[PDB]
RNA sequence: GCUCGCCGGAAGACCAAGGGUUCCUGUCCAACGUUAAUCGGGGCAGGGUGAGUCGACCCCUAAGGCGAGGCCGAAAGGCGUAGUCGAUGGGAAACAGGUUAAUAUUCCUGUACUUGGUGUUACUGCGAAGGGGGGACGGAGAAGGCUAUGUUGGCCGGGCGACGGUUGUCCCGGUUUAAGCGUGUAGGCUGGUUUUCCAGGCAAAUCCGGAAAAUCAAGGCUGAGGCGUGAUGACGAGGCACUACGGUGCUGAAGCAACAAAUGCCCUGCUUCCAGGAAAAGCCUCUAAGCAUCAGGUAACAUCAAAUCGUACCCCAAACCGACACAGGUGGUCAGGUAGAGAAUACCAAGGCGCUUGAGAGAACUCGGGUGAAGGAACUAGGCAAAAUGGUGCCGUAACUUCGGGAGAAGGCACGCUGAUAUGUAGGUGAGGUCCCUCGCGGAUGGAGCUGAAAUCAGUCGAAGAUACCAGCUGGCUGCAACUGUUUAUUAAAAACACAGCACUGUGCAAACACGAAAGUGGACGUAUACGGUGUGACGCCUGCCCGGUGCCGGAAGGUUAAUU
RNA sequence: AGGACCGAACCGACUAAUGUUGAAAAAUUAGCGGAUGACUUGUGGCUGGGGGUGAAAGGCCAAUCAAACCGGGAGAUAGCU
């Protein structure tokens, strides 16, 4: 049975990557939120 | 021309292993741990100057570090560059 | 030529096809082609704005001369061609100076025919003249509505416009819909009717044939639920309401034209 | 190690995605592994991934994204121009052999190829953000020519058989060779060459397009494979000799032909159809402002350069997606033998496995199967399930029908093997010889050799010859839906949805309509033979009466009636 | 020629049995339908929550759908247990 998670590094980076987050005001807000919470990994990039 | 400082820094250590010995004995190729940012030209220049030998060609590859363990503490070794440099059968350095 | 297929399969029984022996069989004239990719009925917001569009055969766009602005230079018909972008056939024409163009092929236009545009052209099918220089009662197509804008009226296969009257700076046309419209007398028109009049006689014969043309199925409002159509709902076949569009406007007789700007140019509605 | 069993269009091999050291070696068995474990994809330590030619990076664009100015919008922002990104597509170049415990088109051996720079020489009108050509494109079908590959014969090496026979018409094994270069073949396309002129290609052009004459009509482009070379090389059964029994070194024969043949190649071709089948650059070419004995260009020779990143390992899976070492899912490539139409099926080759609890016993009952006296649907809601039919060739086949169908209707006969026809027929292929010349990868005759159906006649064995695997049950009456399709991912596949056709109605183009506070966009680079909405639902015969109610359309005399004043 | 026929791959899911603390949060086995087309499939892209998409089942929108998920108003309110 085909499940929901079908990995693709390019689609992952384009949908949730650092540059995609930086592209909009709301993505920058999520980055600021994660920095304030002190997440050790801001995005999916690594 | 590449300066003296760059060539003095690009060579880190001679590599030691069975494959290194086989290559040295057969194809007169020596194996070196070099700088991560060192290109084939810099490696050739540094070997020609600091070792005083003659070089045909340089082969390079990057070795990825191993993800290891130290008492329930994940740790990763660094990446390093490896160079197969062929000396033209006249020195036996 | 209209011919019906033999019923050697259920999908072929009712197929009626329009075959024209005189259309070109090779590839079209390449320097007059463009790419024309499909939209699916989506606008630049990405939303479906016109339903029932999608798929169908890949098509290339042919640049057609609707203006006919090369006055005074004769042109000869080189070949008739198939155009996937419109119901009419088009004709490649060669000008005396070495320039080639596509035009809408009028009825009776065949290879080797001679065409011309300008004020000093003969009253022959395929020739383009300002309507000031076209006799009253003529039959034209590719009719302009503004001078130099290009033809916009009577462009579909078998269509034509009759020049009913003429006075002053305007002429009175009778449109294909049955509407009387006033047009500036300096707008240009091509003599004759548009060709390929047997186009209405084709019978697609099966659903896939309409799918080849890029039209998706229509779902009746009475077959869905009231959350997504005013006609929806019911235990069995139920209607009990006045027919409307999916957005709630009455769809059997209610008029939607509202253009006070162009109302002055309409002598009488199609009725 | 020897037996046995299983897969073999995979349960073998190689890529892409995804994962990340799981790869190799030494060591260890606490925990992990559904048991034990000396073993492991477990722990610990060390080793391992070598590129001018493969891929990325790069040049070029698609869908789409972003977007200087700009237009729009309380703010935030939205759309979009010039631009600039964006592969799943276009664009230069490498093959064979050997080698590691683990890499190899990357290392080595041999032989190649591509693009750019620097110099020398010779000759010479070069030049782009511009023009032209090219790149450049669909479905289906058919033939012909090939190759991969296979079989057989010939040849070389070995053998003479644990039990009757086996010096032969016997048995086993091998019989391999690339890119590149030269030839330019089967075949596909198109008439060449030279002048003079011209409302076109935003300017110009010698280039493209167009007009008119002269002349010759065979020239030009593309092209699998074959042959030669590459290659006296490499590889090679086997033997000789060591081995710490893994493996190491050398020697090393033959290394041909015929036939058969792909879904691969010629072919981005040919024929045909309608639903009419990317873009841009690399490339060739034309000139412009300009430069003008400089630059630039053509060609030969030499030298230099080709950086950086990836490269281990799994990849139908115990390493990816499924919480698991989970009967699930996962795109592409390769494709042997015998039988067979076949990538079905059965048994096998190469190669890979026996699925990480076993040992006994031989109760009821459950699961998966085999057989069954006599009866044959009496079972049951219902023939559910099971049983049965099942191939090829030939004969034969009803009502009805939209004349296609129905139809494989139904039903019936033959089928193995041996010999002869005929020491191998019909056919296919095709050498030597001979003849001709545009002399060659040419042609005409020649038929050796090879391969080889189908049938007829006789004979013969069994209970049975489509003997296994494989492989339609058939017929009659009737409701519904015309038909192929679609649907409740995970209790409903249908009579439901769609459908071709029919009708009503809107819409004159800045269209109606839809998404949008708007700018704009789709409709549509379409124009009433078009587009939207609604109902009905192939086809045949048809579709009767009612406008009082509600809606919609038309009208604007009279009554009423907002802001306003 | 064909939304033609029989039939593998491939795509589906009509029947029965098993399984139901499963090998599996939808499968296995034996049969079954389509199989050149309104086909199927890889890669990438677009549509966003009173919104999308829907050959229309209130189907689907990450094991969630008559209004997704996450965070917030928030200790909503609860004549009820
Ligand atoms: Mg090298
Ligand atoms: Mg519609
Ligand atoms: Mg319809
Ligand atoms: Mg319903
Ligand atoms: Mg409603
Ligand atoms: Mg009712
Ligand atoms: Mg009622
Ligand atoms: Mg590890
Ligand atoms: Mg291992
Ligand atoms: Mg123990
Ligand atoms: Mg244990
Ligand atoms: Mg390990
Ligand atoms: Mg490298
Ligand atoms: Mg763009
Ligand atoms: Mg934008
Ligand atoms: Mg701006
Ligand atoms: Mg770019
Ligand atoms: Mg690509
Ligand atoms: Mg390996
Ligand atoms: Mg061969
Ligand atoms: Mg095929
Ligand atoms: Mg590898
Ligand atoms: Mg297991
Ligand atoms: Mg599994
Ligand atoms: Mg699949
Ligand atoms: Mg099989
Ligand atoms: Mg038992
Ligand atoms: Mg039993
Ligand atoms: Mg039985
Ligand atoms: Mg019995
Ligand atoms: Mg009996
Ligand atoms: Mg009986
Ligand atoms: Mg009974
Ligand atoms: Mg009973
Ligand atoms: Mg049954
Ligand atoms: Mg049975
Ligand atoms: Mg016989
Ligand atoms: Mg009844
Ligand atoms: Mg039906
Ligand atoms: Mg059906
Ligand atoms: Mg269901
Ligand atoms: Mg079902
Ligand atoms: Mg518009
Ligand atoms: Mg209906
Ligand atoms: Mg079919
Ligand atoms: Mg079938
Ligand atoms: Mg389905
Ligand atoms: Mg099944
Ligand atoms: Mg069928
Ligand atoms: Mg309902
Ligand atoms: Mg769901
Ligand atoms: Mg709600
Ligand atoms: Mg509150
Ligand atoms: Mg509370």
């Amino acid at each position: 049975m085909k499940r929901t998670f079908q990995p693709s590094v390019l689609k992952r980076n384009r949908s949730h990557g650092f540059r995609a987050r930086m592209a909009t005001k709301n993505g920058r807000q999520v980055l600021a939120r994660r920095r304030a919470k002190g997440r050790a990994r801001l995005t999916v990039s690594k | 021309m590449i300066r003296e400082e760059r060539l003095l820094k690009v060579l880190r250590a001679p590599h030691v292993s069975e494959k290194a010995s086989t290559a040295m004995e057969k194809s007169n190729t020596i194996v070196l741990k070099v700088a991560k940012d060192a290109t084939k030209a810099e490696i050739k220049a540094a070997v020609q100057k600091l070792f005083e030998v003659e070089v045909e060609v340089v082969n390079t590859l990057v070795v990825k570090g191993k993800v290891k363990r130290h008492g329930q503490r994940i740790g990763r070794r660094s990446d390093w560059k490896k160079a197969y440099v062929t000396l033209k059968e006249g020195q036996n350095l | 030529a209209v011919v019906k297929c033999k019923p050697t399969s259920p999908g072929r029984r009712h197929v009626v096809k329009v075959v024209n022996p005189e259309l070109h069989k090779g590839k079209p004239f390449a320097p007059l082609l463009e790419k024309n990719s499909k939209s699916g009925g989506r606008n630049n917001n990405g939303r479906i704005t016109t339903r029932h569009i999608g798929g169908g055969h890949k098509q290339a766009y042919r640049i057609v001369d609707f203006k006919r602005n090369k006055d005074g230079i004769p042109a000869v018909v080189e070949r008739l061609e198939y155009d996937p972008n419109r119901s009419a056939n088009i004709a490649l024409v060669l000008y005396k100076d070495g320039e080639r163009r596509y035009i809408l092929a009028p009825k009776g236009l065949k290879a080797g025919d001679q065409i011309q545009s300008g004020v000093d052209a003969a009253i022959k099918p395929g020739n383009t003249l300002p309507m000031r220089n076209i006799p009253v009662g003529s039959t034209v197509h590719n009719v302009e509505m503004k001078p130099g804008k290009g033809g916009q009226l009577a462009r579909s296969a078998g269509t034509y416009v009759q020049i009913v009257a003429r006075d002053g700076a305007y002429v009175t046309l009778r449109l294909r819909s049955g509407e009387m419209r006033k047009v500036e007398a300096d707008c240009r028109a091509t003599l004759g009717e548009v060709g390929n009049a047997e186009h209405m006689l084709r019978v697609l014969g099966k659903a896939g044939a309409a799918r080849w043309r890029g039209v998706r199925p229509t779902v009746r409002g009475t077959a869905m639920n009231p959350v997504d159509h005013p006609h929806g709902g019911g235990e069995g076949r139920n209607f009990g309401k006045h027919p409307v569009t999916p957005w709630g406007v009455q769809t059997k007789g209610k008029k939607t034209r509202s253009n006070k700007r162009t109302d002055k140019f309409i002598v009488r509605r199609r009725s």
